[PDB]
């Protein structure tokens, strides 16, 4: 009843939505809008724009040598122009004049940003805050149009770029709440946050101190519990940054129903999955994808991820051939082929690839540690460390980053060395078990026995399956016949043996050597009886397992 | 009656009225809910490749197998669409998905044998088209294939033996009898290649290979 | 079943060189009769 | 004149950043094809080899060694090789069981 209602409404809204963003020439949520619509469960053109005539006629002039790519020239012809509509314009061609010329400027360059952590670009900021005073509405009234909200997302965009934070995040807010469903102004506004507690603090800020111009709006739509633009944030940013879930659930299973076929959904759905070391169920999530949108080379990065680790090599170089046919321009298809490369062991051309896919597009810092992992399988460890090390430098809240900087001192002697690197990755995850017991790694193989004991116990509280304990309890146990304390180390052989009853017998390589242990250990207590029974439930072991326990065995029949 | 009567003229051989074959299956299209089922859409790429209309085969092709993956009747037609187009990656995704379930089906071998064709590899394809032939007899495009591994490059001598075995071995089909007198001309023989060129044209009247040859 | 490119011959070179021969015949009598 | 007027063909303005045209080289790179050009890798002939062994894989134990040394000649007649030999003219369907009969059948001659 009230969600066909709802269904009524977003197509109206989605249609007036990807009108005039498109009609403005941003591209940044005028192609996303189209997709929301396109997807958007089954249940006369709209247009108006305050223009005299007079200057109408310099919009066409204006519109088309936009995307002609002549931005220049393009402001030279609107300088004079007053109309808010037409201001943004402007200034918007000025903005991507600047941002493309500082493209062409440095390609040679890789790493982008500031060793530390503007004049010209000051020029458009003055433009805005000086248009801005003198016209008569100047933000909060009711009777604000989209221009003057649309203008704000300049003005927020500017800001960021030149690190003036907590200042465009206002200007956003207040563009945001006059138009919603704007999903260029969202993702700029993702990226100024930067953590998880900066997200809970910007949440509640949605709930009771926002609302939204209900004029622009249409009805049934202001509402911030049955909004759709809040609902996608909480999708974004509390799973890119990986925060603590709330609000999240309910939010997830209301945008499935409304939006069955939308792209976007699925992916991130797909992602989801991905991003909870889930690749089987991941692998159909996807196959659904490239099924229903055959050419979508937006998250295939990932899909290319997964079935590199699949192993599917004949999959992956359907879709290296498939991808590379579209365009070799793109960031991910140059990220696709070369993991297709890196699968057949021919690690001097998958470089290339990576340094050819982060050249296109300098934003994807992901592909930075796969660059220094082809060096490492190619024995070049100098080579590497640079690679690894520009990564955190860029961003240095990198996970990846930081432990693939830790493992390639570690392949070398330098242990110690290493120790400061893979603690600094422990502050940026610590809930992970694999971080973990790399850190009790290195310090056995330092000589540090009694840090080492602690450090693999924590890794045992983080794993999420006792499975994944076997391996740490056997060399947790070795550890503690290191210190002499025979008794201490019972406990954690009953563990790691008991662990291939309850896995309805495992019979794996590590619990073979805790039984034989266990079984030598309990002749010298006395106890023959209740040592021959682990001789024999070893008897499927390697070739000197077996004949190890069959001797015990022996022995302790003869004293049964 | 009528519905039976199209239904086996659905698989009646072309060359010869076509048009009647298409009202036939435009009328069992629309009258009835078999509209979009296995074995219409099976001729309309049948008549799509004796035609050349090797676009309409491949969407054709291709919204029957988004269906069934692994359809044997259609495969013959469907692996012949590719080869014409050249589709390399296509083509080594249904030889890999094919290896990986059907091994034993001569199908499988077939495709394979036809990707090593697509990248000019006449000399190793004959083996593969051997081991298809072995594995499923009474199949033409194995051994025409294999014939046509002969006559491709070099070695006329015994191209000539290899085209009167699939003469003589699938009786009834005009496709062998003009190849050996194709081979004849190729040879230079000139008698011997018109009569077996009439021989074709008995067996086959409407076909534009016999009457060019 | 494949079908391969049917039999098309093009212009040989028994008959190009008479072609050749015949006109040069016919640039090689004219002038004669120009002088 | 008129340069940029006309928009029949792939332009400057068509691809989304005017600066690709610096490297303008990735188009004509040929991407290696999927299988048997792993082998040219190792040896850094061969290749088709390395072709056969992958395709070669996907048998069956007795399908293979049925295929082992397996020739076929233009006239039809097929060579099999036991690891005796099994010449007989292919398009018949007993020569193949009975290649697998003495491939993988017993048999004991028993004094």
């Amino acid at each position: 009843d009230s969600q066909d209602k709802i269904i009524h409404d977003i197509r109206i809204q989605l249609r007036k939505a990807a009108t005039e963003l498109s009609r403005w020439k941003l591209y940044g949520s005028s192609k996303w809008a189209a997709e929301a619509l396109a997807g958007l469960a089954e249940a006369i053109p709209q247009n108006g724009f305050g223009l005299s005539e007079t200057e109408y006629d310099l919009y066409l002039l204006g519109s088309t040598l936009f995307d002609a790519k002549e931005f220049d020239r393009c402001v030279f012809f609107l300088k004079d122009v007053t109309n808010p509509y037409l201001k943004f314009l402007k200034l918007y061609s000025k903005f991507l004049s600047w941002d493309k010329k500082s493209q062409e400027s440095m390609e040679n360059i890789l790493t982008t940003g500031k060793f530390t952590d503007q004049s010209n670009i000051s020029s458009i900021l003055k433009e805005i805050n000086t248009f801005l005073e003198s016209y008569e509405i100047k933000i909060d009234d009711d009777e604000a149009d989209l221009g003057l909200a649309l203008l704000y997302y300049l003005r927020g965009v500017i800001l960021k770029q030149e690190k003036n934070i907590s200042k465009a995040m206002s200007s956003f807010l207040k563009s945001l709440s006059c138009y919603s469903f704007n999903w260029s102004c969202w993702l700029e506004l993702m990226d100024c946050l930067q953590k998880v507690d900066d997200a809970l603090l910007l949440n509640n800020y949605l709930y009771q101190n926002f609302q939204f111009k209900f004029s622009e709006n249409l009805g049934s739509q202001r509402t911030i519990e049955f909004n759709i633009m809040i609902k996608f944030f909480k999708l974004k940013v509390f799973e890119e940054l990986n925060g603590q879930l709330e609000d999240y659930f309910e939010d997830l299973e209301f945008l499935l129903q409304v939006f069955p076929n939308f792209t976007f959904l699925k992916a991130y759905n797909a992602t989801i999955s991905y991003n909870n070391l889930d690749y089987v169920t991941a692998e159909s999530r996807f196959d659904d994808i490239v099924k229903q949108d055959p050419y979508r080379l937006n998250d295939l990065e990932t899909y290319s991820n997964i079935l590199y680790v699949m192993q599917k090599n004949s999959k992956l170089a359907y879709l290296a051939q498939f991808v590379s046919q579209i365009d070799r321009f793109r960031p991910e298809t140059c990220c696709i082929i070369a993991n297709y490369y890196s699968a057949r062991q021919e690690h001097e051309k998958s470089i290339m690839y990576f340094r050819r896919a982060l050249t296109l597009d300098k934003k994807t810092t992901n592909a930075w540690t796969l660059m220094g992992h082809e060096f490492v399988e190619l024995s070049n460890s100098h080579a590497a460390i640079e690679c690894y090390r520009r990564a955190v430098d860029i961003c240095p809240r990198d996970f990846k980053a930081w432990f693939g900087l830790g493992q390639a001192y570690a392949l070398l002697d330098m242990h110690l060395y290493s120790l400061y690197y893979f603690q600094k990755a422990c502050t940026l995850k610590p809930w992970d078990r694999r971080i973990w017991q790399v850190l009790g790694e290195c310090y056995s193989k330092t000589g540090n026995k009694v840090e080492a004991i602690k450090c693999y116990k924590r890794s045992i509280k983080a794993s999420q399956t006792v499975d994944q304990n076997t391996s740490i309890y056997y060399r947790l146990a070795q550890l503690y016949e290191e210190l002499e304390d025979l008794q201490e180390c019972k406990k954690f052989m009953m563990k790691c043996v008991d662990v291939e009853e309850l896995l309805e017998g495992i019979v794996t390589d590590e619990t073979v050597k805790a039984r034989l242990w266990l079984a030598i250990f309990e002749i010298k207590a006395g106890n023959y009886q209740l040592a021959y029974d682990y001789a024999m439930g070893v008897s499927s072991g390697t070739s000197q397992e077996i004949e190890e326990a069959r001797m015990l065995a022996r022995e302790c029949r003869r004293h049964m | 009656k009528e519905i039976m009567k199209n239904l086996y003229k659905i698989n009646l051989s072309k060359y010869i009225n076509t048009e009647d074959i298409t009202k036939s299956n435009e009328i069992l299209a629309k009258d009835y809910k078999l509209a979009d089922n296995v074995d219409v859409v099976r001729s309309k790429v049948d008549i799509c490749y004796t035609q050349c209309k090797f676009n309409e085969c491949l969407e054709l092709c291709e919204t029957v197998l988004e269906n069934d993956e692994f359809n044997t009747n259609i495969l013959p037609a469907y692996i012949g669409c590719l080869y014409e187009l050249s589709n390399k990656n296509k083509l080594f995704l249904l030889s890999h998905r094919l290896a990986e379930t059907f091994p034993k089906s001569a199908i499988t071998w077939f495709s394979v044998a036809t990707y090593y064709m697509s990248l000019d590899r006449i000399s190793e394809a004959q083996k593969y088209y051997s081991k298809s032939s072995i594995l499923d007899p009474s199949f033409a495009a194995a051994w025409l294939g294999f014939a046509h591994t002969y006559a491709l490059e070099g070695e006329q001598d015994q191209a000539l033996t290899a085209y009167s075995t699939a003469s003589r071995f699938f009786p009834g089909m005009h496709l062998p009898k003009l190849f050996l007198g194709m081979q004849f001309m190729a040879m230079n023989s000139l008698n011997l290649a018109e009569s077996y060129f009439v021989l074709a044209y008995d067996i086959c009247p409407n076909d534009p290979l016999v009457l060019n040859e | 079943m494949i079908r391969r490119a049917p039999t098309t011959l093009q212009l040989s070179h028994d008959d190009v060189t008479s072609l050749i021969d015949d006109l040069n015949e016919q640039k090689l009598k004219q002038q004669l009769n120009i002088e | 004149s008129s340069s940029s007027y006309r928009d029949s063909y792939f332009q400057y303005r068509h691809l989304p950043a005017p600066h690709h045209i610096l490297y303008a080289e990735w188009n004509q790179d040929i991407l290696a094809l999927p299988d048997e050009v792993a082998n040219i890798t190792m040896a850094m002939m061969t290749s088709e080899q390395n072709s056969n062994r992958y395709w070669n894989s996907f048998h069956d134990e007795d399908d293979w060694n049925l295929f082992n040394g397996m020739e076929l000649e233009s006239n039809g007649v097929v060579t099999f090789a036991g690891q005796e030999t099994i010449t007989g003219s292919i398009f018949d369907r007993r020569i193949t069981q009975l290649a697998y009969a003495r491939n993988n059948g017993w048999h004991e001659l028993a004094l």
